[PDB]
């Protein structure tokens, strides 16, 4: 399972770039795609997403309209077509998999990402920005949301991401305290409503990173401030 | 293989009539008993309120 | 051979004298002092619809909400029973299929059929897609029965008379469970795991050792094939159903028959076999079109649940026991509740 | 008098909820095939419940109109667009015989996209050509003279409705069931019971039928209205009147009585 | 009501719904035909000879002729309670059933193979879940049986056979015999054709009889014969 974003590099206001990503490893057409920014020392923020066959696309109020966004299932490549240019617009880009099933963890893998610079919706912040602490201490961060996240089905959309210097958020916990394949038991989430935490049993040197809070009841996508662990 | 089919039709024979013997009543009591202990708890025989059951209108 | 012959002989009556002398009494005169439930009313609350042929098999999950369905159209498919939504559709190599199986933790599936080797399906592929992990072939007959001990070893059944208990990783049977003079038709495995029963078209049920791999307990009684078994919930106690219209109770320790469960107008066979969570009730698919529900511990008809155009082939009751789902051969899976 | 046409529309009324209705519930006659008989009897029903009591109305009071000419306009409109998309209905059920007999591998179960799109075309072509037909009196093309008298009686329509209605629809029906005899005979022969005689006497009913139904009808129609000098009275024309509308309440009987599964549905339905 | 989860689920599940759909409607155009026989009677000959043309458990061979698709399924290697799943077969379009016509005089451990290929013929035939399937009927081994006639009188396998010995007679009293066993004509038909070496009219029988049987099936749905 890659992802292998293409494009980016000096792009003036006036001019237009598109952006290719190649799948492979999996079965990307009953994959979802996403599209999340990141701008230079600066939170996620969701872009578009695409359902299984094209059949569904949605785009933030910042981006509708101006942006197109193309699948190509036979060849495994994702495509974004990227017309209009602000300067605002300069930030990374990250291709993320998913998948909608009963039991299913979407935003699980996301793509490396690449690097292009430029010449109502839930609320979601978090109090902490920065919490200095030694390894193996236990570390808590709380997330709060506007608007609660549990719907009558009996489950709360929130989601835990963490992004490490140098790599690409990796997924942790989803709807809502259900760890995610391949990650240590030491994460764990909590909350009720609007107000969640999550707990670390034992900080270890490979903890150390961002962890933002995103929330999937409904779109546009929103994510946290975030928080950063340092020692 | 007819003598070693009577064999272990033999042995088998013998092996299933050394086993410990109780009674029905008391396996009957018991299954009564069981079955009382966890009526309080079985949806079937128990319709639950719509308030519960998972399977209503959608 | 003829010494041994009279020997088997004269324990088979022994046996049978020893199971006499303790039938002092009987569960319906011991159950006649307690009141009936009364007329049992279920109403379909989901029909499921996207199979084009028949249901064959079907097992419900452990968290009462996932199932996995079985036809000859060659596709298994896992139906989200609150939503109906379909979850996956994996295609058989062999659209010959005659049974199912879900995993206990929900990580893999079963099937098999004429093609006489079991599948394995992983359902948490890092792929994305649904693909088979091992095939487990050796058996000369046709797949009759399959369940999942645990997520190492699965036991499965075959149309050879014989019975084996398969371990996934290494691919190759350990333990091979032989004595049945009859295919054998049906698996159930016990609340514990410790012990399993099978049906034999003998007529004749067996009890099986999971490590020991020797028949410890043999029943006998019924009058044609039996085609369905089903665990007592408290797990001392077992149903079996033939062609001979009439469901019959057998007990591990007792080894005879406590009630039997049969009506006069039914001449038609039964398919399949289940129990509430609680035991009271039983209920049994037949030949007609319906399943009928029989009171356990009186052997009264407590309801009937009439809609399926066609032979129910299988059916059973979800883990918490809310709700019953019955399959048909008309291609439609109905949920009751 | 008018209590015939009180009991030719009980008929026709309960033998069409009675095939309808049994349709709908066994299961087995859910089938591409069994659509076609289904909008035949949705139109008999229409016929029943829209134009026969007007006509009681019309002898009872022995041909005088006293409604507005628009209600006129309207009953003669519904009643041509039902006896079209009979006409057509049965031509499209022949059609589809003929499909099943000369392209049977996929017409094979009658099921599929190709099978219901056929059936689905056909069916909205049948309908949307009577439409068509009948629409022109709508718009006043019906010419009359009298107007407490409600007819149709303009050489112009005339003509060209009974030739569109009848005459084409007829005659590629009789062709049809013509090259469906030549096939199932040179079938037999090239392979060389009371079964095929069975079939071929389906076939010879159901066109006899078509023929003493409708062909007189017609013919007297375009005879009175384009003959200069013809016997013809109104006695006659209401003889002919009677015997085509009698053709929709012998129709149930004739397409479904004869088949084992409908026999056994009405048995069932009976039993009750 | 459904959040944005819920409605991705269900396109995901409209999107497997129509995938079955296609999938089905392809799988419905092609005719399913069982074959059934002795190891000896030419079922591995007849299945080589149409494969050339075009372990354990059942063999799944396909053949295409005249742009029209066959499937054919043989269980002849499943030695089994054959009425425990011969029911899984009840949608086949026809059965093929091949016997050898030299076996009259050979013994198999009934005591005569061409009475116990008559009993399975029966049995099948008057089989509860074949009531409308019709069956084709292979004759694999006439080639040899000119010889073994002209050797080997007919009378040891037929003792009421009082008929003259000649090869025609012969095989008209085979297949008579055979026919006879048939207690369903009316409803349903056999069609009987002797294969030898030759292999070029075979599929041009089995085609013609598989159109044959659709035809007829399409008028009783029509509801005609
Ligand atoms: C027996 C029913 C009497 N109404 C007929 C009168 C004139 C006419 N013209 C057509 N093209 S159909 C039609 C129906």
């Amino acid at each position: 399972v890659q992802l292998v974003e293409s494009g980016g590099g000096l792009v003036q206001p006036g001019g237009s770039r598109k952006l290719s990503c190649s799948a492979s490893g999996f079965a990307f057409s009953s994959f979802g795609m996403h599209w999340v920014r990141q701008a230079p020392e600066k939170g996620l923020e969701w872009v578009a997403y695409i359902s299984s066959g094209s059949g569904t696309i949605y785009y933030a109020d910042t981006v509708k309209g101006r942006f197109t966004i193309s699948r190509d299932d036979p060849k495994n490549t994702l495509f974004l077509q990227m017309t209009s240019l602000r300067s605002e617009d300069t930030a990374m880009y990250y291709c993320v998999r998913s998948i909608y099933y009963y039991g299913s963890s979407p935003f699980d893998f996301w793509g490396q990402g690449t690097t292009l610079t430029v010449s109502s919706d839930i609320v979601m912040t978090q109090a902490t920005s920065s919490v200095p602490v030694t390894p193996g201490e236990s570390v808590s961060i709380s997330c709060r949301s506007s608007k609660s996240l549990l719907h009558s089905n009996g489950n709360t959309y929130l989601y835990w991401f963490l992004q490490r210097p140098g790599q690409s958020p990796q997924l942790l916990i989803y709807r809502m305290s259900n760890l995610a394949s391949g990650v240590p038991d030491r994460f764990s989430g909590s909350g009720s409503g609007t107000a969640f935490t999550l707990t670390i049993s034992r900080l270890e040197a490979e903890d150390v990173g961002v962890y933002y809070c995103m929330q999937h009841l409904e779109y546009p996508l929103t994510f946290g401030a975030g928080t950063k662990l340092e020692l | 293989a007819s003598i070693a089919q009577a064999r272990k039709l033999v042995e088998q024979l013998k092996m299933e009539a050394n086993i410990d013997r109780i009674k029905v009543s008391k396996a009957a009591a018991d299954l009564m008993a069981y079955c009382e202990a966890h009526a309080k708890e079985d949806p079937l025989l128990t319709p639950v309120p719509a308030s519960e059951n998972p399977f209503r209108e959608k | 051979l003829d010494q041994l012959r009279q020997e088997a002989e004269q324990l088979k009556n022994q046996i049978r004298d020893a199971r006499k002398a303790c039938a002092d009494a009987t569960l319906s005169q011991i159950t006649n002092n307690i009141d009936p439930v009364g007329r049992i009313q279920m109403r379909t609350r989901r029909t499921l619809r996207g199979h084009l042929a028949k249901i064959y098999a079907m097992h419900w999950g452990t968290d009462s909400r996932l199932l996995v369905s079985a036809s000859q159209d060659g596709k298994l498919i896992i139906w989200d029973s609150y939503t109906t939504n379909k979850v996956h559709a994996i295609p058989l190599r062999s659209s010959w299929v005659m049974t199912c199986a879900y995993a206990p933790s929900g990580n893999y599936v079963a099937c098999g059929g004429l093609d006489n080797i079991c599948s394995i399906y992983n359902l948490k592929t890092r792929e994305g897609n649904v693909r088979v992990s091992r095939e487990l072939a050796g058996h000369t007959g046709y797949l009759s029965c399959c369940r999942f001990l645990d997520d190492n070893q699965i036991v499965t059944s075959s149309g050879d008379t014989t019975c084996a208990l398969w371990d996934i990783e290494t691919g190759q049977q350990t333990t091979t469970f032989t004595g049945h003079t009859g295919d054998v038709m049906s698996l159930s495995l016990a609340p514990d795991t410790r012990l399993f029963v099978s049906g034999a078209c003998d007529a004749s049920a067996k009890l099986w050792d999971v490590r020991e791999g020797m028949c410890r307990q043999t029943f006998t009684g019924h009058e044609s094939d039996i085609n369905a078994i089903c665990f007592f919930p408290n797990g001392n106690a077992f149903a079996t159903g033939s062609d001979d219209a009439t469901c019959r109770l057998f007990d591990l320790r007792a080894d005879q028959e406590l009630m039997t469960y049969s009506h006069d107008n039914i001449i038609c066979g039964i398919t399949s076999v289940s129990f509430s969570k609680s035991g009271r009730l039983l209920l049994a698919g037949y030949d007609d079109f319906n399943c009928n529900v029989w009171d356990a511990l009186k052997a009264d008809r407590a309801g009937v649940l009439a809609g399926h155009d066609n032979r129910v082939s299988c059916l059973g009751v979800t883990d918490d026991g809310m709700a019953v789902a019955t399959g048909s051969w008309d291609s439609f899976l109905k949920i009751w509740n | 008098y008018a209590l015939s046409y009180c009991a030719l529309i009980l008929a026709i009324v309960f033998g069409n909820g009675l095939v309808c209705m049994a349709v709908l519930k066994e299961r087995a006659l859910q089938t591409t095939t069994n659509y076609l008989v289904v909008s035949l009897a949705v139109a008999d029903l229409l016929v029943a419940t829209l134009v026969m009591p007007w006509v009681v109305y019309l002898e009872v009071t022995g041909g005088v109109w006293n409604f507005s000419r628009i209600c006129c306009d309207v009953f003669v409109t519904l009643d041509v667009m039902m006896c079209t998309a009979s006409i057509l209905n049965l031509c499209a059920i022949s059609i589809d015989r003929y499909t099943a007999v000369v392209m049977p591998v996929h017409y094979q179960h009658g099921t599929g996209q190709s099978s219901c799109r056929r059936v689905a075309l056909m069916i909205t072509a049948v309908w949307v050509l009577a439409f068509a037909v009948s629409c022109p009196l709508l718009f006043g093309f019906n010419t009359t003279g009298d107007p407490t008298v409600c007819s149709i009686s303009n050489p112009d329509f005339v003509i060209y409705s009974s030739v569109v209605s009848f005459y084409l629809p007829f005659g590629v029906t009789v062709l049809v069931y013509a090259r469906i005899y030549v096939v199932l005979k040179q079938r037999r022969r090239k392979r060389i019971p009371l079964r095929e005689k069975k079939a071929t006497q389906m076939v010879a009913i159901v066109l006899g039928a078509f023929i003493v139904c409708w062909l007189p009808f017609f013919l007297t129609h375009v005879l009175n209205t384009h003959c200069q000098t013809c016997h013809v009275s109104p006695e006659l024309y209401s003889a002919t009147t009677w015997l085509g509308y009698v053709n929709s309440a012998l129709n149930p009987v004739i397409y479904t009585t004869f088949n084992i599964e409908f026999r056994k549905a009405f048995l069932k339905i009976l039993s009750c | 009501t459904l959040s944005a989860e819920d409605k991705a689920a269900v396109e995901r599940s409209k999107m497997i719904d129509r995938n079955l759909r296609e999938d089905g409607e392809k799988a419905a155009r092609e005719v399913k035909l069982l074959l059934l026989g002795a190891g000896e009677s030419g079922k591995n000959t007849i299945v080589k000879q149409m494969k050339i043309i075009h372990t354990t458990g059942i063999v799944e061979t396909h053949f295409t002729f005249k742009d029209l698709h066959f499937k054919m399924f043989d269980v002849g290697a499943q030695r089994s309670e054959r009425k425990k799943w011969i029911h899984c077969f009840e949608g086949v379009t026809a059965i093929i059933f091949c016997v050898a016509l030299s076996d009259y005089d050979l013994v198999l451990a009934e005591m005569n193979r061409m009475h116990a290929s008559m009993k399975l013929f029966d049995s099948i035939c008057n089989n509860k879940w074949f009531t409308d399937t019709s069956i084709i009927l292979f004759l694999n081994k006439k080639d040899l049986f000119e010889e073994k006639i002209k050797k080997s009188p007919l009378t040891i396998c037929y003792p009421e056979y009082a008929g003259s010995n000649t090869y025609e007679e012969a095989a008209a009293y085979i297949q008579c015999q055979f026919e006879d066993l048939n207690k369903r004509k009316d409803t349903k038909e056999i069609y009987t054709h002797f294969t030898c070496s030759t292999d070029t009219k075979n599929v041009q029988f089995v085609f013609d009889a598989v159109t044959d049987v659709i035809i007829k099936n399409n008028l009783k749905d029509c509801g005609l014969f």
